[PDB]
């Protein structure tokens, strides 16, 4: 946890750059719980634009 | 709520272990012995008739105890091996220590004991099998006897075995059987009992057993009969269906 | 009356005419218009829990002067059971569409009560209904939830209104249930549900082949006699495996080699040695 | 013939229930009023004649006040009638509450007395001096100065006739009367358990001496310990307002309670105390004295051939609730009407007591002491 | 048949008697004064928000709709028209023409007693040094604060009761309010559990706006587990708004300049369904419990209850007290009032030695006690 | 919690020994009072049955000929007491040919009074209390079930013992005399039992060094009951 | 700062606007050296990861309850405020309290002078300690037995 | 506390377990004992004949020695055991002792063996209640009874199992001291008891007694038949 978890993982990120956004995975777990999957849609069809997305 | 062990009473007080026990004996095969004089007999049903045993033993539910008593057996199977063994050796000790043989209620009740001390004491698993009795003496003739995981033994004529078994003493009372000592009567009678208990069509012979016990001359022999005689015997239980359905 | 809809003016405020009909959404679940189509005739042959059904839920209908002139209540209380429970549906919608009377079907479940909504949801207002519309069958699956069930005990329990408004409970299992439901002055017939004979096989058989197109030379009591007590759900099942042989043909016609098949196409396992122990 | 004398009566008694000023000055009252008239809340009365009011959307305004009878009756607290011209504060509301009082409240006796369930008459002599003495002879407890008691708890097995015993006590009365199936707080409503019982001890106290009578809520008794982790809803809240209305402060009146159970361990034994509630009533599976006069009421209207005897079947077996006999009394009437006959034989009986007993199956002993 | 002239005739004469009423049914201080009110105004009360400087320029709201900006009329007093005085806004002018009172909230002063219910201390008898120490909080420093002074030492301005319940927390209660003196409030918990969101928060702000308007007052809870001290969460996300108002409770009540001359008193049955966040000292500073009086007071509970009802001159409390193994104040006055109802039962002047025997039967002996019957000797 | 013989409290204690001085609570009452004359003892039986035989309930037992007991609450360890103190007693009298006095008597049962362990059974339920005369003239003496065994003027067990202390501190003294001890006892026993004070109810049980034989009374406690 | 809660039908909303304006005002977007974020709560597993995230709160300042001389050092400096008996070993006090915090301790002080004014005591002794320690946890009498 | 196990005192001072299993013995069937003067009887209810097997060994009255007699409640294994070692101590004692052996001796091992084995660790509680009823020294008719806990008391008459307060308040309602025994009487009073029984179906009625000089007399239900009837014919003397 911490050499191979949140640190070392965008070395190449900052040299690539195209669609390098964050989900911590609470954002996910929601009010109205059937919004998970609502916000999974919000997850994707808001990321693929910068076309190769991460 | 008050499981834990088999020890200490509930707070009513019932048992534990006891009812546990008997709904142990309910999901087990099917015995029965019948009233009859000039002879006794035995019934059973051959738990897994799977076409790839071998049948060289004569005997899965018969034990053959003194010279003059047999005994069948129903619940789990390997406690069963454990209390044959020391049923043996206790009808044995008594024929060293008097050179006559064992009189077969004082064995019983030795049974008993043994089962009792398992009942009372903690912790030990109470010994889970039921088994019946059958044998001769100088002092009542034939016999018959229930054991129970309670330590009760109840001197019947005609037994209970588990849940397929309420039925067959339904039958038994509603057909019940006074003064016909005839053998071939009580084999007929015990025919009808498992045609109706258990659920094999047409009674197949391969999944019964039936051992006898007659006295002849001054021996007490024990008859556990051959194949032959069972299938003529069928053959003889599906005429007299014949004779029931002449009323049609 | 108290609790009553109005139409109100819309310049000064006062009454333009009552609004009648203070049904809630319940009708949305009474839902019994068109249940189906009347079906008395096709039971296997359990015409005495038919009986029994009729004698306890018409004849207090029809003659309630010859329970109380001759002294006794009507009973109310009906408690269907089975040890496998088959039959538990088709009589409800066979009863249903052969009297003439406000049925209603409450086999839903134990919902709302705390999750998305209010509560009060087994009776609560449907007795109120159930008043409004004075004859009546109420008709549920099912000692799942322990205070509304309760209430609502109360609410049926002698302590409700002019009879005739009837409840059929039908399912499986009598054991799991609660200490309040089997009081024998709650439920008043609770008859059991036995898995059927040769003849009643054979009157099943008959009620379902009976639009199959059978050949010739077939036989029907063997096919009884090939099933070793059969509920009823698989003697449905039998005809339907008939059915998909004659489909599989290109063929309509059926003869009773394809039920010899059939039976062979029903057994499952439950298998498994060194398991006997015992 | 007496049909006819029956429906007769329930008619003019429907015809009695529709059986339920001034010439101008009524007029001038009908202009002391807005004809829409409308529901306030006091906040204050500056008692200049025009008043500040609360509205069920929130506006507040300086109304002026219209007197007919005396304006000092209504209060901050009390609801006004206020118009939609100006508002103004037209006068007269007697004091009005929830819909829900009139639920709860029977108006009838629609059953009958003591002489309805067959013999428990030591605890039904209780209920007897607990309720029927200090109503109707209220004597010797001024006259010794001792209180009489207040709370009674009806439990032991289902179908002993709690019911009717509590329709027995809705029969001989002429205080005021309430009945109450005290579970209906299943809502999602937040607060909401005082609003019911604030009320309804208010009516309590405002119209009569009374009974309030709250039915079967063993469920609720939630063992006083927690919900678990993670649990609290409402429930422990509500009853633990009701518990404050009964035994806290503000002096209980003349108001009687009666509470009815089946089981009767899993209640809350913050309750049981006396004081709150004071007595508690066993009613166990009789005896075979009293299912003598049980078959003896469920056979005095009824068509019975006197060949038979009751007691034959009260030999048999021994454990059974006066339920059960009317189960069984009205069974084996519907199995004489098989096919038209008058009377009931002793078979009808017979089938009818196996009929009705198909309730206890257990198992396997005991049955084995033995 | 005789049934049948019996109630038929009964009813034909009741119908006649229908018939009866249905043939026989064949300003100054009230009304010169409404038409000269009539050109009166609705004008609405409101909250105002801020003032501006070198003029009234006001913002304010009412309840729900925006928030309005308003003049004033000119016959004001315009100094004291600040924040947080609700005032009255027309519906033509829109000017402040009139101030008003904050939402006082007449149901919060619902709460305080307003009475004296008498519950002498001399009824209360059997804890006679936990009624000490809450005499040592509650008269001691109302009456002489000299050694608070004299020797420097803070007050237990909250004390805790728990205990069984039948114990006497309502008698010490009354009993305190007996001889109070000062501003006594009861405090039905469920007074801050009302319907909408954020308004027992604004009730416990109504509190403390009693409290600061005056000395020595007197706040008395009891059953703050209807206000809760259980913080039950996890992922189910049901019931947690009362928790928000009990928490804005604890913000108002104690940390960052408490309560000052005010003295609480709290009860609860159910002391492990609390929070720590009101165990600490500080804010509870005596968890004082009451438990069951030996024999000693269970005798002198006795005297209270029987000292005004009529008994034998002859009899003692000893040997009830000994049959009493375990009991309250309220068993033993259902004792009292038992032995009361068996000499109704009887035709007695007074109550004697059996009277209350059996009481002690109906009570304890026949109390419910499960599962019931201990028939065994053993032990005599 | 607490739950077991091997576990202290937070605070102390046991909490099995605490509930066994709970148990002695349910007993019947009794009352030994020691007299430089000699030592009375009194007891109620409370009587349940007529088919009950008063002369089979025991409460006096006889340990030695000057040592007499009262039991309380439970019947059996008592009853085990009983026996082991009449054997060891005895084997004093055997090894030394002389009587054991009462303080070492009592130090022989509390040896195993808390012997009380079910490995390496449960700890007694009875309280007790041995009256003798030993060479330091008559001796009263009163142990519980934790072995912490004290001398007493006059103990009251069981039952109603707290106003039983009460109103016995309110009439003894030191210098009192048999007569008056004895209807001092009965008049605290007639307070505390429930029932009429009769032949049947009570026992009484004096010793005194020159009556060392026959510590009963024998229905001339009818007459001294009928002296009240 | 609450856990969202992962249920539907209802919910305040305005605890989320506060809590989404709070860490958008205090860390992440709108960063700035002149902020000093000062923070205290009873419970942790209460809060959102989103709280932290990197460094929003990154300094975690956690409270052991004080272990041998804090107790004893903050019992004097709460008993520095009366009159002294200048004879009470602070370290015994120490030595037998056990799992108490700084308030405890004040309560004891409180205690102590307030069962020293029940016999009106002009300055304090030690068992007036003793007995506050006892009372702040429950009481004692000692009722005693069995130590004889 | 709770209910679990046998060592652990109540909060309020008990036992759970002593308490508990007596309420075995107190569902059990019911068995009488009265003495006379000379006479000693006693006798079960409950045949509960089956129609299928034999009694002869269900027998629930049995004796030791050839002057004492039992009975028993609850469930009967351990009615066997005990009753199996109460022989065995019985011939024990005739062993050293040269008596014949007195009902206090057995009685104090019966309840000694019972005390000593409710104490150990786990033993199950013997869950009967025995009736031992003997006339040893001058033929002095004694009967006492025991309990789980091991409680022996001597009683003159006895009522176990079943509703057993109602047959001991028909003992208390009959129970005159005169005269004497007086056989008959006793007879009679046997025949009240079991007339008095919780069922009393007429056929279910087993009693034995002994004249406490003779052996275990076993009686013949038409004599009890006629006293059954000489029984309805004074209740028809009544009226
Ligand atoms: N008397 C009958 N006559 C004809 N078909 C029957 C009869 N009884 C059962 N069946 C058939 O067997 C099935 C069992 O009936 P259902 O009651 O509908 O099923 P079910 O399992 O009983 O429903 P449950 O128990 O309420 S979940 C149905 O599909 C019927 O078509
Ligand atoms: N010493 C006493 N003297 C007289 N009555 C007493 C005494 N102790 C208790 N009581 C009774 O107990 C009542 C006061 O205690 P409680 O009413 O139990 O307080 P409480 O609010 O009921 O406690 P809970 O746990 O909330 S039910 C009195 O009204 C009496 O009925």
């Amino acid at each position: 946890p911490g050499t191979g978890k949140t640190l070392l993982a965008r070395a190449v990120a900052s040299q690539l750059d195209c669609n390098f956004l964050k989900v911590v995975s609470s954002s996910i777990v929601d009010k109205y719980i059937g919004e998970s999957a609502r916000l999974i849609r919000e997850m994707f069809n808001y990321a693929r634009d910068h076309q190769p997305c991460i | 709520r008050y499981d834990s062990r088999t020890t200490i009473f509930s707070p009513e007080g019932r048992l534990y272990q006891v009812e546990y026990a008997m709904e142990a004996i309910g999901h087990a095969g099917t015995c029965l012995g019948i009233l009859a004089n000039d002879g006794v007999l035995l019934a059973a049903e051959r738990r897994n008739i799977h076409k790839l045993l071998d049948e060289v033993f004569f005997s899965e539910k018969i034990y053959k105890l003194n010279e003059d008593m047999a005994c069948s057996v129903a619940g789990i199977t390997s406690d069963a091996n454990v209390l044959t063994n020391e049923l043996r050796l206790i009808a044995q000790r008594y024929l060293l220590q008097y050179q006559e043989p064992i009189p077969c209620e004082q064995l019983v009740t030795a049974l008993c004991d043994i089962k009792q001390a398992y009942t009372q004491f903690g912790g030990k698993r109470p010994f889970g099998v039921s088994l019946l009795y059958i044998g001769w003496d100088k002092h009542y003739g034939f016999q018959l006897y229930q054991s129970d995981p309670s330590g009760n033994y109840g001197g019947w004529k005609a037994t209970c075995i588990g849940n397929n078994s309420a039925a067959a003493v339904s039958m038994l009372k509603q057909d019940y059987k006074e003064g016909e000592m005839t053998l071939k009567s009580a084999l007929a009678l015990a025919i009808k009992v498992l045609n109706k208990t258990m659920d094999v069509s047409k009674l197949s012979a391969e999944k019964v057993e039936i051992a006898t016990l007659t006295r002849e001359n001054g021996k007490t022999v024990i008859r556990v009969l051959k194949q032959k005689e069972v299938e003529q015997l069928i053959k003889k239980h599906e005429e007299e269906e014949a004779k029931a359905e002449r009323e049609k | 009356t108290p609790n009553c809809r109005v139409a109100l003016r819309n310049d000064s405020y006062t009454l333009h005419k009552i609004l009648p009909n203070k049904v809630d959404p319940l009708v949305s679940l009474m839902m019994v218009e068109k249940v189906p189509d009347s079906t008395y005739e096709m039971i296997g042959g359990l015409d005495k829990q038919i009986k029994e059904i009729k004698e306890v839920i018409e004849l207090p209908v029809k003659h309630p002067e010859l329970f109380e002139a001759l002294g006794i209540a009507q009973p109310k209380g009906v408690l269907l059971y089975g040890p496998p429970g088959t039959g538990k549906t088709l009589l409800a919608r066979a009863v249903a569409h052969h009297t003439d009377c406000t049925f209603i079907r409450v086999s839903g479940s134990e919902l709302v009560q705390k999750f998305i909504g209010e509560g009060a949801r087994m009776v609560r207002e449907l007795f109120v209904m159930a008043r409004e519309h004075a004859p009546s069958i109420i008709f549920m699956d099912e000692s799942e939830v322990q205070r509304t069930m309760l209430e609502l005990l109360n609410q049926l329990d002698g302590f409700e209104a002019t009879k005739n408004i009837k409840v059929i409970m039908a399912t499986n299992r009598i054991d799991i249930l609660d200490s309040a439901l089997l009081r024998p002055g709650r439920i008043d017939r609770k008859i059991e549900f036995p898995p059927p004979n040769e003849e009643a096989r054979l009157d099943i058989l008959k009620i379902h082949s009976r639009k199959m197109n059978l050949t010739r030379g077939i036989n029907l009591r063997k096919i009884a006699e090939l099933m070793p007590g059969a509920s009823g759900a698989e003697v449905k099942g039998v005809c339907t495996e008939a059915g998909m042989y004659a489909l599989r043909e290109r063929r309509v016609h059926v003869t009773q080699e394809d039920f010899e098949m059939a039976v062979a196409k029903v057994m499952q396992k439950d298998s498994e040695k060194n398991m006997s122990i015992k | 013939l007496e049909r006819i004398k029956d429906y007769l009566l329930m008619e003019e008694e429907f015809i009695r229930n529709q059986e339920q000023k001034q010439e101008e000055e009524r007029s001038k009252v009908d202009d002391l009023r807005g004809t829409p008239m409308s529901v306030g809340t006091l906040e204050e009365i500056i008692d200049d004649n025009h008043a500040i009011v609360s509205t069920s959307v929130g506006s507040e305004h300086y109304v002026s006040i219209l007197s007919f009878v005396d304006k000092d009756l209504l209060e901050p607290g009390c609801s006004v009638l206020l118009n939609h011209k100006v508002h103004a504060v037209i006068g007269v509301l007697m004091d009005d509450t929830d819909p829900l009082v009139t639920v709860m409240k029977v108006e009838k006796a629609p059953q009958e007395t003591y002489a309805d369930i067959g013999g428990l008459d030591n605890q039904i002599q209780e209920i007897k001096e607990s309720v029927e003495l200090p109503l109707t002879h209220p004597e010797y407890y001024e006259e010794m100065g001792i209180k009489p008691p207040k709370g009674v708890i009806l439990y032991g097995p289902p179908g002993t006739g709690k019911t009717l015993l509590a329709k027995a006590v809705a029969n001989q009365t002429s205080a005021t009367f309430l009945r109450v199936v005290g579970s209906e707080l299943i809502q999602k409503y937040l607060g909401d358990g005082p609003k019911l019982v604030r009320e309804l001890f208010r009516v309590a106290e405002e119209h009569a001496p009374s009974i309030v009578f709250i039915d079967e809520i063993d469920a609720i008794g939630t063992k006083r310990y927690d919900s678990n982790s993670g649990g609290e809803r409402e429930i422990q809240r509500t009853m633990l307002e009701l518990l404050n209305q009964l035994d806290g402060f503000d002096s209980r009146g003349d108001v009687k309670v009666i509470m009815a159970t089946n089981r009767i361990e899993t209640l809350d034994p913050a309750l049981i105390r006396p004081g709150r509630i004071d007595r508690k009533i066993e009613f166990p599976l009789p005896d075979e004295k009293t299912k003598k006069r049980i078959f003896q009421i469920h056979t005095s209207r009824m068509t019975l051939a006197d060949d038979v005897t009751l007691d034959d079947l009260i030999m048999a077996k021994d454990d059974l609730s006066g339920a059960d006999i009317k189960a069984i009394c009205t069974e084996a009437g519907l199995m004489a009407l098989r096919e038209r006959r008058m009377k009931v034989t002793n078979e009808d009986f017979k089938k009818s007591k196996e009929n009705v007993l198909y309730k206890k199956q257990e198992g396997t002993p005991e049955g084995l002491y033995l | 048949q005789v049934e049948d002239d019996i109630q038929q005739l009964l009813k034909k004469i009741n119908e006649l008697t229908g018939i009866k009423e249905s043939d026989t049914g064949l300003l100054a201080a009230d009304k010169q004064t409404l038409q000269s009110e009539q050109p009166l105004q609705v004008a609405r009360c409101t909250k105002i928000i801020n003032a501006d400087s070198e003029d009234p320029k006001y913002i304010i709201n009412v309840k729900q709709f925006a928030k309005f900006v308003v003049d004033l009329s000119d016959q004001v007093a315009p100094t004291d028209i600040e924040e947080g005085m609700r005032v009255g806004v027309d519906r033509n002018k829109y000017q402040i023409h009139i101030p008003l009172p904050p939402k006082i909230d007449p149901t919060v002063t619902m709460m305080q007693v307003e009475e004296k219910p008498d519950v002498t201390y001399s009824d209360v008898g059997g804890c006679k040094e936990q009624i000490e120490k809450l005499r040592e909080v509650v008269e001691t420093p109302l009456l002489h604060p000299e050694r608070f002074v004299n020797l420097g030492i803070e007050p237990p301005k909250g004390v805790l009761l728990f205990g069984p319940p039948g114990t006497g927390k309502t008698l010490c209660a009354r009993a305190v309010a007996n001889r109070t003196d000062a501003c006594f409030i009861r405090v039905i918990g469920s007074e801050l559990v009302q319907k909408y969101v954020g308004e027992g928060a604004r009730m416990v702000r109504e509190l403390f706006e009693m409290a600061r308007t005056k000395k020595a007052c007197l706040i008395f809870f009891d059953e703050i587990d209807a206000i809760g001290g259980a913080r039950f969460d996890d992922g189910a996300g049901g019931d947690n708004e009362v928790q928000r108002t009990m928490l804005e409770l604890i913000n108002q009540l104690d940390g960052f300049d408490p309560r000052g001359n005010i003295k609480v008193l709290m009860a609860t049955n159910r002391p492990d369904t609390l929070d720590p966040a009101l165990m600490r000292p500080g804010r509870l500073d005596r968890k004082i419990e009451f438990s069951l009086p030996d024999l000693e007071g269970r005798t002198h509970i006795f005297k209270i209850h029987a000292r005004s009802m009529s008994v034998e001159r002859d009899i003692r409390f000893e040997l009830l007290a000994r049959l009493c193994p375990n009991s309250t104040g309220a068993e033993i006055r259902s004792v009292c009032t038992e032995a009361g109802m068996f000499a109704i039962r009887a035709r007695r002047k007074i109550a004697t030695e059996k009277d209350f025997l059996e009481a002690v039967n109906k009570v304890i002996k026949s109390y419910a006690k499960f599962s019931a019957t201990p028939r065994y000797m053993t032990y005599n | 919690y607490d739950r077991g013989v091997n576990t202290f409290s937070p605070e102390g204690r046991l909490f099995q020994v605490e509930y066994a001085i709970e148990a002695i609570k349910l007993g019947s009452t009794a009352i030994g009072i020691q007299t430089s004359e000699g030592v009375c003892l009194a007891v109620e039986k409370r009587i349940t049955s007529p088919l009950m035989e008063p002369s089979s309930i025991e409460k006096i037992v006889e340990i030695d000929a000057h040592i007499g007991c009262a039991m309380s609450g439970l019947i059996a360890d008592a009853k085990t007491l009983i026996d082991k103190a009449r054997v060891e007693t005895q084997n004093h009298w055997f090894t030394y040919n002389e009587t054991m006095t009462v303080e070492s008597v009592t130090q022989a049962v509390s040896n195993l009074a808390l012997q009380f362990g079910e490995e390496d059974s449960r700890p007694f339920g009875v309280a007790l209390l041995f009256g003798g005369v030993d060479e330091k003239g008559p001796q009263l003496f009163h142990m519980d079930p934790s072995g912490t065994f004290v001398q007493c003027d006059a103990r009251a067990i069981g039952s109603a013992s707290e106003g039983a202390q009460s109103s016995l501190q309110e009439v003894y003294h030191k210098s009192m005399t048999l007569k008056e001890a004895i209807k001092s006892s009965l008049i605290i026993l007639k307070q505390v039992m429930e029932e009429k004070l009769n032949a049947t109810n009570i026992e009484l049980a004096t010793v005194q060094p020159g009556q060392n034989f026959h510590m009963f009374t024998k229905e001339e406690l009818e007459e001294v009951i009928k002296d009240i | 700062g609450t856990k969202r809660f992962d249920s539907e039908k209802a919910g305040d909303r305005e605890v989320q606007r506060t809590m989404l304006e709070l860490l958008n005002q205090l860390d992440g977007f709108q960063p700035n050296t002149q902020v000093k974020v000062i923070a205290a709560t009873n419970r942790v597993d209460i809060l959102d990861p989103a709280l932290l995230r990197s460094g929003r709160l990154d300094r975690k300042i956690e409270f052991p309850m004080p272990n041998e001389e804090a107790r004893a050092r903050i019992m004097q400096i709460h008993s520095r405020k009366m009159n002294v008996s200048p004879d009470v070993n602070y370290e015994e006090l120490a030595r037998c309290t056990d799992d108490f915090n700084g308030a405890q301790c004040k309560a004891v002080c409180v205690e102590a002078g307030m069962i020293a004014l029940r016999r009106g005591a002009t300055e304090l002794t030690h068992e007036d300690y003793m007995e506050g320690i006892l009372e702040v946890q429950a009481k004692k009498k000692a009722n005693l037995q069995y130590y004889a | 506390s709770y209910d679990r196990a046998i060592t652990v005192f109540s909060p309020d001072g008990h036992l759970f377990q002593v308490e508990y299993a007596q309420e075995a013995v107190k569902k059990g069937s019911t068995a009488v004992g009265v003495r006379g003067r000379d006479i000693v009887v006693l006798g079960v209810e409950k045949k509960s004949v089956a129609k299928l097997q034999d009694e002869r060994t269900v027998r629930k009255i049995c004796a030791l020695d050839d002057n004492v007699c039992m009975a028993f409640a609850g469930l009967t294994a351990d009615a066997r055991i005990v009753i199996n070692r109460a022989r065995v101590e019985c011939q024990s004692h005739r062993l050293t002792v040269e008596d014949p052996v007195t009902v206090e001796y057995i009685t104090r091992y019966i309840a000694s063996l019972k005390q000593r084995y409710t104490q150990s660790n786990g033993r199950r509680p013997f869950g009967i209640s025995a009736l031992i009823v003997g006339f040893d020294f001058d033929g002095t008719p004694r009967l006492y009874q025991t309990d789980p806990s091991g409680t022996y008391h001597a009683w003159k008459a006895n009522a176990i199992g079943r509703g057993a307060k109602s047959v001991r308040e028909f003992l208390e309602k009959n129970y005159t001291d005169e005269a004497i025994e007086t056989d008959d009487l006793t007879i009679k009073l046997v025949i009240k008891a079991l007339l008095e029984v919780v069922q009393s179906g007429g056929k279910n009625i087993e009693l034995a007694v002994m004249r406490r000089d003779q052996s275990l007399k076993i009686l013949n239900p038409e004599e009890i038949e006629k006293y059954v009837a000489e029984i309805e014919k004074e209740k028809e003397e009544n009226e």
